[PDB]
């Protein structure tokens, strides 16, 4: 909520949307995401939250979803409560417009069918559009933590799996 | 490999595993009771008995 | 680059119409007039190197051509994907309700 | 004479082919003006042989033999399929139906299994030119197709798959994707197969041939995740040809 | 996993050299070639400025 308005006062005072993702701290970003959510570990996962997603490098920039009659689509954000979560993904209002299908015979909304594409304000990625369907699903599987970041995953041979942190 | 036991058992003659392989090479041999495996079973069997015999 | 295929394919007209060389056969219960009867015959006389080949399966009636005339802006053709095709796929592609 | 269900069920014996009297040595006359068919093929497999692999790559690897684990369960049979007489006089089979596959999983010295899908699927198989009759010389030459062992909507333990199923690996929400890809992109498989069937036994009088064969195909690749092994199968065959 | 297969070595020359074998004694050891007389033809120098010997 912090983020977008200040999006939204840059916007207004006049900045590209570029240059509005672009003024939000590294910091702010990194609080919006799962990962740093302390519901989200293990009794027996142990050790630093950096042994699980990774030592966080840089943030990739804010990720922006357009179907193919370029409306703006939004993926639903996992709950605490779930371990996984399906991709999904809606216009502002609510309604479906893209998922990653389970079953693919009776596919409705998948990302070929949309022609779903990614574009990235600010961060690593600031200014880059994607519209591989393998890359931009990639990033729609990261949009459900929330902001999205590149992580070291190598120093500490870290899983993937979420850990909590001191507070838990 | 590092096999210690396994060299003692191929000298007297046992080469074979239950599960078909032989050390030298062969597939399909049958070893009969005195596999690789059944030598470590008979003498687990025998610590048992032994480890009785010598409670009583 | 390792590629799922029925993905992929989900981006051509497979994706946006009944592809006669390569939809399960329930796909043919969207419109009047296909169902049993000729969604068995396109199955049967598959791949076809165009939507109007259809036209030109043997022992047709008059009627079941007009049906096939009607319908052919509903109709694709593809390539045939073996992972489509196989395991009698085409007739259950083990989805019920 | 004729075995009932009630006869057969449990003995073993629906797994196997119908067999030739030793007598049955005979010609069956071909009629280049007649059409023809297979009625019944049945292949009965009495060996699966796959091949090694070794680190060596010098010297070539072997076939080595191996247990089956699936049970009686292996045979292709009620197949059918035209018997073309061609212009040279050789005649060709073209398989149209039956129960032209089975899995078996076979097991190598030291554990390894090896399933695979045991099919004559598509079989188109020819003799010699000039076969005027059906001899104890006549062989059959073909090839066939090995779809992949597991069709599009099989998941994995995972519940990953191609026509269904998760497409990353869920349990590792966070790991890099890239080592994974070979598990989580599933891919369907479909190579050729060759077999020989060799004629031992002919009734002149029924149609009935039987005789030995021996196939080479590829075994299951788990929808891309790893490499299949080359096996041969062996056994043996009986088939009625019929004017038709 | 494989023999690479038997390498010979030799000089612009092209005399065969043979490189000197590790003793068991010694943890690590210099790399000298040389004829089949024993005598010196080539070696990986430790210092280079007065090398005459380097297989360049
Ligand atoms: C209030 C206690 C407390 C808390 C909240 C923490 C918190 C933390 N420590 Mg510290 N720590 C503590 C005390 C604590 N520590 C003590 C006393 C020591 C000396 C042993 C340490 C030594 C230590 C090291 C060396 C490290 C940490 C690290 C960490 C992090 C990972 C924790 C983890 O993975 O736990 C895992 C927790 C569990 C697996 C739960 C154990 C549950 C037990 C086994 C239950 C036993 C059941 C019992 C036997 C049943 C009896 C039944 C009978 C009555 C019938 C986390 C920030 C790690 C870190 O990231 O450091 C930078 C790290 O490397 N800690
Ligand atoms: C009941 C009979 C029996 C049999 C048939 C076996 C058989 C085997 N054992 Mg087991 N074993 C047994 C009982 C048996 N064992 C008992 C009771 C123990 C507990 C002590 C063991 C403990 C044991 C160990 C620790 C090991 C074996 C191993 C083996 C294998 C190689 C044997 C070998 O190399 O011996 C070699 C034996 C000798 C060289 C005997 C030397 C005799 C000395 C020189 C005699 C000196 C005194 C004599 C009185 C001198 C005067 C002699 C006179 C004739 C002149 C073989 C499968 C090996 C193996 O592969 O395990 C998986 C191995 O490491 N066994
Ligand atoms: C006298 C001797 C003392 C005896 C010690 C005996 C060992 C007991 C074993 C305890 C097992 C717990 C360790 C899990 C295994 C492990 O590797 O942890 C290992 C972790 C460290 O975690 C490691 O971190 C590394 C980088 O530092 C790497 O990331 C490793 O991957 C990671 O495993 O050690 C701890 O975290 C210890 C502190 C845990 C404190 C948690 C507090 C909650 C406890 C309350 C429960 C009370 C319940 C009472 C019920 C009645
Ligand atoms: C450490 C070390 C060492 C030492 C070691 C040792 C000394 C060890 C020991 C070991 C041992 C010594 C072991 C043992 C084992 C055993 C076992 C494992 C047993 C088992 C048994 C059983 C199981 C039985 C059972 C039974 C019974 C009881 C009764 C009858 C019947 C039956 C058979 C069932 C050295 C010096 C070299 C150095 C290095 C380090
Ligand atoms: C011959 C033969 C052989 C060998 C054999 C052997 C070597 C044997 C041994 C045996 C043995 C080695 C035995 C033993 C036994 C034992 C016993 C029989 C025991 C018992 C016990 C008891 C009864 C006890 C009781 C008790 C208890 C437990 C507790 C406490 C109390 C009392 C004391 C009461 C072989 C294989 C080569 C082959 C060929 C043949
Ligand atoms: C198919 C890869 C191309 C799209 C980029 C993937 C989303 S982002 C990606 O996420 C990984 C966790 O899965 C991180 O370890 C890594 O740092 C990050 O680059
Ligand atoms: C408690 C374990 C008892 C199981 C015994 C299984 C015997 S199996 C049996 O063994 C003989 C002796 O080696 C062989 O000669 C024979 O060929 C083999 O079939
Ligand atoms: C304590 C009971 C466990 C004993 C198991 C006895 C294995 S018995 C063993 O089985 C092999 C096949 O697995 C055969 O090659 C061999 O002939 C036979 O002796
Ligand atoms: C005393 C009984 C011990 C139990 C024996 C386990 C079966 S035997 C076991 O089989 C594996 C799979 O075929 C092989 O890979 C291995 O070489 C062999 O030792
Ligand atoms: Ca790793
Ligand atoms: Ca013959």
């Amino acid at each position: 909520q912090e983020i977008n308005r200040r999006v939204q006062a840059s916007l207004a005072s006049g900045a590209t949307l570029e240059e509005a993702w672009s003024a939000i701290p590294e910091k702010l970003a990194f609080y919006d995401y799962i990962g740093n959510n302390p519901a989200k570990g293990g009794l027996f996962r142990t050790g630093p939250m950096n042994k699980g997603d990774g030592i966080a490098q840089a943030w990739k920039g804010h990720a922006v979803f357009r179907n193919k009659e370029g409306e703006e689509l939004f993926v639903r954000r996992m709950p605490a409560f779930f371990e996984s979560f399906p991709v999904i993904l809606t216009d502002k209002n609510g309604v479906v417009k893209a998922d990653i299908p389970f079953r693919r015979a009776e596919s409705k909304y998948s990302f070929e069918q949309q022609g779903v594409t990614v574009s990235f304000y600010g961060g690593e990625l600031n200014g880059q559009t994607f519209t591989d369907p393998p890359t931009v699903k990639s990033y729609a599987r990261k949009a459900i933590f929330g902001e999205i970041f590149e992580f070291d995953t190598e120093t500490l041979n870290s899983d993937g799996i979420f850990r909590t942190s001191p507070r838990g | 490999q590092g096999m210690f036991v396994l060299p003692f058992m191929a000298r007297l003659g046992v080469t074979g595993s239950w599960s078909g392989w032989s050390i030298t090479g062969e597939t399909g041999i049958d070893p009969g009771f005195w596999s690789f495996e059944g030598v470590a079973l008979a003498h687990i069997v025998l610590s048992g008995l032994l480890f009785l015999a010598a409670c009583w | 680059e390792l590629v799922n295929v029925v993905d992929e394919k989900l981006g051509t007209a497979y994706g946006e119409k009944i592809d006669l060389n390569n939809t399960n056969i329930a796909a043919f219960i969207q419109y009047r007039g296909l169902y049993p009867t000729l969604a068995k015959l396109i199955v049967k006389n598959a791949p076809y190197e165009s939507v109007e080949d259809v036209l030109n399966i043997p022992g047709l009636t008059e009627r079941q051509k007009q049906i096939l005339r009607e319908n052919l802006e509903h109709f694709t053709v593809t390539e045939v994907e073996t992972a489509l095709v196989e395991g009698g796929d085409r007739y259950n592609n083990g989805l019920y309700k | 004479q004729t075995l009932t269900y009630d006869d057969i069920v449990g003995t073993g014996l629906a797994n196997k082919c119908p067999t030739l009297d030793d007598t049955a040595r005979g010609a069956y006359p071909i009629d280049s003006s007649q059409t023809y068919r297979i009625a019944r093929l049945c292949l009965q497999p009495t060996t699966f042989l796959v091949k090694e692999e070794p680190k060596n790559k010098r010297q070539e690897a072997e076939f080595v033999p191996t247990k089956l684990v699936t049970r009686e369960t292996t045979s292709l049979d009620q197949i059918q399929g035209e018997l073309k007489v061609n212009s040279d006089g050789s005649l060709t089979f073209v398989e149209e139906d039956g129960i032209d596959f089975q899995p078996v999983t076979v097991q190598m010295a030291g554990g390894e299994r090896i399933p695979l899908l045991f099919t004559v699927k598509n079989l188109v198989a020819s003799t010699q030119p000039n076969v005027t009759s059906i001899t104890t010389s006549t062989d059959f030459k073909g090839e066939f197709n090995v779809p992949s062992y597991r069709t599009a909507n099989f998941l994995d333990p995972k519940g990953r798959g191609l026509a269904s199923g998760y497409d990353s690996a869920i349990a590792l929400p966070q790991a890099k994707e890239e080592e994974l890809a070979r598990a989580n992109v599933k891919r369907f498989s479909l190579t050729k197969g060759q077999i020989s069937l060799n004629v031992a036994k002919v009734d002149g009088r029924t149609g009935e041939i039987a005789g030995t064969f021996e196939s080479e195909q590829l075994s299951d690749d788990d929808m891309g995740a790893h490499e299949p092994h080359e096996v041969k199968i062996q056994g043996v065959f009986y088939a009625s040809i019929e004017p038709a």
